[PDB]
């Protein structure tokens, strides 16, 4: 009644091969297991039965294996299309799923395209202001944003969000949001977004001056 | 073959939850087919909930048989029910299809699913605001523009650009919970720097649980 | 209740062809004992819409030396002519099998519950010749809902009919058929499929390991699967290349699927679909016939041994069982002389841990030791060789049987 999969968020270069283990505590009747695939923003797709039988439309490019306490899944000739979340499901007993494995393209390193958007006029009428800094497209997930105001470094208030990797382009994207009251926004002039990244020699910083258009 | 979910995407703690699955392409009064529901609390694993067969027998998750019922209404409707809710139940809920009658079995087809939020809160709608493609947003011969969506409780928010005409280059960020208890986000897209205002760029934001739907321009 | 219990897991594969089939190897069947009068109950547990319901069956005496397939003597809670829905067949080497028709309702239930009947587990109670109650438990790790229906007979009348009749014996078919192909001396993406039809039953079988695109001259072995309850002994098939008109190129093929039971009827027909460069496109059929043979190997496989010492004071250090639980929760050892005569008398030689030598059964004696090996002691040996039969078992052991020839001393 239990399943346990391989490490999470495996990152591989396309053209390589995938290797996902789905270990189990009790040996299912090995004829009875399935593999599934889901991409955030979509719904799960069916892949395999009994670890080898392939569903409709699926090519030879996929192969599972194993029995009892261990089932295994492999993907050949990896394509950027394939990089999503993967699960294994047991039948032959009470239905149970593995805790999930995720896939990432190991894209050739690319730099974050930095932007910054000031709080808009309508937003100011509310008495608050949200300053948004943007890292548009880049591979390496390990990106950091530090918010400086009049060269004074803020803390905590800056919120951050990350889009899931683009299937076609392998491009990440990040949103760093700094929220403060309109009153606190007027106290300072220079608003800057400092970016530290593997794809950047030394940290970048792009800024604007309040009111200057 | 297709399936659709339907139900209230927000339920109060300890209240009762009711979700309806509508389907086409098969008949369940005829044999061999079975329908069931699965859920995924965001990030966590899938958890099977309930299953119902053509022969009208019903089997549930052992630990949740105490709180669940699944039923049959029309020639093409299945209704799930769940009681004594707790906010940890907050999850995306699916209904799926099976072609066999081998008791415990895999799931062949899946609906796109519907989210259920579980928390005592008002059904506040969003407030949209633009993010200007100002001079500072210029780089590499291109510029970017986006719409902020802020201060809405019930999580489901959908966004489209130029009334669905534009798909490529768009990014719809995951929402974050603010200290105020309301979520916020922003959606962005990039354009050639030549295209400054040559076409009025519109972000179409729809928030059905509040019925709030806004179209917004930006310089 | 049970003196020795064996668990087992039932492995469905594919759609139910029309009957359940279970194999029970662990039960004992002594060699040379033609008066081996074993008695059997059978119990089945059905889950109908979530209601736990049972079905007990009686099979009475067994005469392995004389009869093979047994219809139930009676049943509890069955439908019309319920006993005629079951069979228990011997298979040899101490193995037996159980079969039940699944396209008809075994037990009575109210209107609406028919579609919801499912099997959870089965128990087989086995009274030994020595009276010991052996037991077996089989669990449907994944139950199945039964579907009553009077499925028709289907005839692929357009199929080439070779006359090598398929003889089903011991539930295990084995037939070899010739083939005439349009050359294809080398791979032509060969694929094969087989179907057996008669009396509501439909057994369809498929290739394992994919399809044939890797032919070799000579013999070519390949695995197969049949839609049913696969035996612990696998199904299989082997192709052979050719021999030493119209460019006809000769081939020959051998097969052996063995989840096959008599419910097909003496009238059933086999169908074989094969293919060159074309689920099978080239067809051959063959009439099915079921052998009334009595399995000539029901005697449990014997550790055949020969022993000799002076006078009549002969002994034998009887070893442990295969895969013994060393701490041995409960143990039993019993023996008798070859080709016994009287059921009541010749079958009183039993021992356990607590129970010393009981009444009856002279000429024999023994006990365990700190060696943990059972040093047996016998007497009254005649002027010529005699053979002794011995059986041992412990909890969660696999039964062991010894054939010991007490050969008299030489000249
Ligand atoms: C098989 O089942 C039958 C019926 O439950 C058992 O037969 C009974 O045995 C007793 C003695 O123990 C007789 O007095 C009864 O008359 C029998 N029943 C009938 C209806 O005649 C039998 O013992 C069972 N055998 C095993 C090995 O379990
Ligand atoms: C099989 O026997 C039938 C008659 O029963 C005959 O017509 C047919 O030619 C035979 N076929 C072969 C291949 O021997």
């Amino acid at each position: 009644i239990v399943l346990t999969q391989s490490p999470g968020t495996l990152s591989l270069s396309p053209g390589e091969r995938a290797t996902l283990s789905c270990r189990a505590s009790q040996s299912v009747s090995s004829s009875y297991l399935a593999w599934y695939l889901q991409k955030p923003g979509q719904a799960p797709r069916l892949l395999i039965y009994g670890a080898s039988s392939r569903a409709t439309g699926i090519p030879d490019r996929f192969s599972g294996s194993g029995s009892g306490t261990d089932f295994t899944l492999t993907i050949n000739r990896l394509e950027p299309e394939d990089f999503a979340v993967y699960y294994c499901q047991q039948y032959g007993s009470s239905h149970t799923f593995g805790q999930g494995t995720k896939l990432e393209i190991k894209r050739t390193v690319a730099a974050p395209s930095v932007f910054i958007f000031p709080p808009s006029d309508e937003q100011l009428k509310s008495g608050t202001a949200s300053v948004v800094c943007l890292l548009n497209n880049f591979y390496p997930r390990e990106a950091k944003v530090q918010w400086k105001v009049d060269n004074a470094l803020q803390s905590g208030n800056s919120q951050e969000s990350v889009t899931e990797q683009d299937s076609k382009d392998s491009t990440y994207s990040l949103s760093s949001t700094l929220t403060l009251s309109k009153a606190d926004y007027e106290k300072h002039k220079v608003y800057a977004c400092e970016v530290t990244h593997q794809g950047l020699s030394s940290p970048v910083t792009k800024s604007f001056n309040r009111g200057e258009c | 073959i297709t399936l659709k979910e339907s139900g209230p995407t927000l339920v109060k703690p300890t209240q009762t939850l009711t979700l309806t699955c509508t389907f086409s392409g098969f008949s369940l009064n005829t044999s061999r087919v079975g329908v069931g529901w699965i859920r995924q609390p965001p990030g966590k694993a899938l958890e099977w909930l309930a299953l119902i067969y053509w022969n009208d027998d019903k089997r549930y998750s052992p630990s949740l048989k105490s709180r669940l019922t699944i039923t049959k209404d029309t020639s093409n409707q299945v209704v799930l029910t769940m009681t004594n809710m707790d906010p940890v139940d907050t999850a995306t809920y699916y209904c799926a299809h099976r072609y066999s009658s081998r008791w415990y079995w895999y799931f062949d087809l899946w609906g796109r699913g519907t989210l259920v939020t579980v928390s005592s809160a008002s059904t506040k709608g969003p407030s949209v605001f633009p993010l200007a493609p100002s001079s500072k947003s210029t780089s590499g011969g291109t510029a970017a523009l986006g719409c902020l969506v802020k201060d809405y409780f019930p999580e489901p928010v959908t966004v489209s650009w130029n009334s669905g005409a534009l798909t490529s280059g768009v990014h719809t960020f995951p929402a974050v919970l603010q200290s105020s208890g309301l979520y916020s986000l922003s959606s962005v897209v990039t354009v050639p720097s030549s295209s400054l205002g040559t076409q009025t760029y519109i972000c179409n934001v729809n928030h059905k649980p509040s019925n709030t739907k806004v179209d917004k321009k930006v310089e | 209740v049970c003196q020795y219990t064996i668990q087992s897991l039932i492995h469905l594969t594919g759609e139910d062809p029309g009957f359940f089939n279970v194999e029970i190897p662990e039960f004992p069947f002594y060699p040379t004992c033609n008066v081996c009068t074993a008695d059997v109950n059978v119990t089945i547990n059905f889950d109908v819409g979530g209601k736990k319901h049972q079905l007990d069956l009686d099979f009475g005496q067994l005469t392995p030396h004389t009869k093979a397939v047994y219809q139930p003597r009676g049943a509890f809670g069955g439908s019309e002519n319920a006993t005629n829905l079951f069979l228990l067949e011997l298979l040899g080497a101490g193995e037996l099998a159980l079969t039940m028709r699944s396209k008809k309702l075994p037990i009575n239930v109210t209107t609406g519950e028919e579609q919801q009947v499912s099997l959870e587990s089965v128990d087989v109670y086995f009274q030994d010749v020595f009276g010991t109650m052996w037991c077996h438990h089989a669990e449907m790790q994944n139950p199945v809902y039964l579907i009553p229906e009077t499925v028709p007979y289907i005839k692929w009348d357009n199929c080439n009919s070779t006359n090598i009749t398929a003889v089903v014996r011991a539930q295990g078919l084995d037939v070899t058929l010739p083939l005439s192909l349009p050359t294809s001396a080398q791979d032509s993406n060969f694929s094969v499929k087989t179907q057996m039809l008669g009396n509501e039953i439909d057994i369809e079988c498929i290739m394992e390991d994919g399809e044939i695109s890797q032919v070799l001259p000579g013999d070519n072995k390949f695995n197969i699967t049949c839609s049913g309850y696969e035996s612990h002994v696998p199904s299989g098939g082997i192709l052979t290349s050719t021999s030493p008109p119209g460019t006809g190129y000769a081939y020959s093929l051998r097969l052996t699927p063995r989840p096959v039971s008599r419910f097909l009827g003496n009238n059933s027909i086999l169908y074989v679909f094969y293919s060159g460069n074309g689920g099978g496109d080239y067809c051959i059929q063959s009439n099915i016939v079921f052998s009334d043979e009595i399995p000539a190997s029901q005697d449990m496989p014997t550790n055949t041994t020969d022993i000799t010492y002076v006078g009549d004071n002969a002994t034998y250090s009887v070893p442990m069982v295969t895969s013994e639980d060393a701490n041995s929760p409960n143990v039993t050892v019993t023996a008798f002389w070859a080709w016994p005569n009287n059921t009541e008398t010749d079958f009183k030689c039993k021992w356990t841990l607590t129970s010393g030598t009981p009444s009856g059964c002279e000429n024999i004696s023994g006990a365990f030791a700190s060696n943990r090996t059972f040093d047996i002691t016998v007497s009254g040996l005649g002027t010529a060789p005699k053979t002794l039969i011995i059986t041992r078992t412990a909890t969660n052991a696999t039964t062991t049987t010894h054939k010991v020839i007490f050969s008299k001393a030489p000249e």
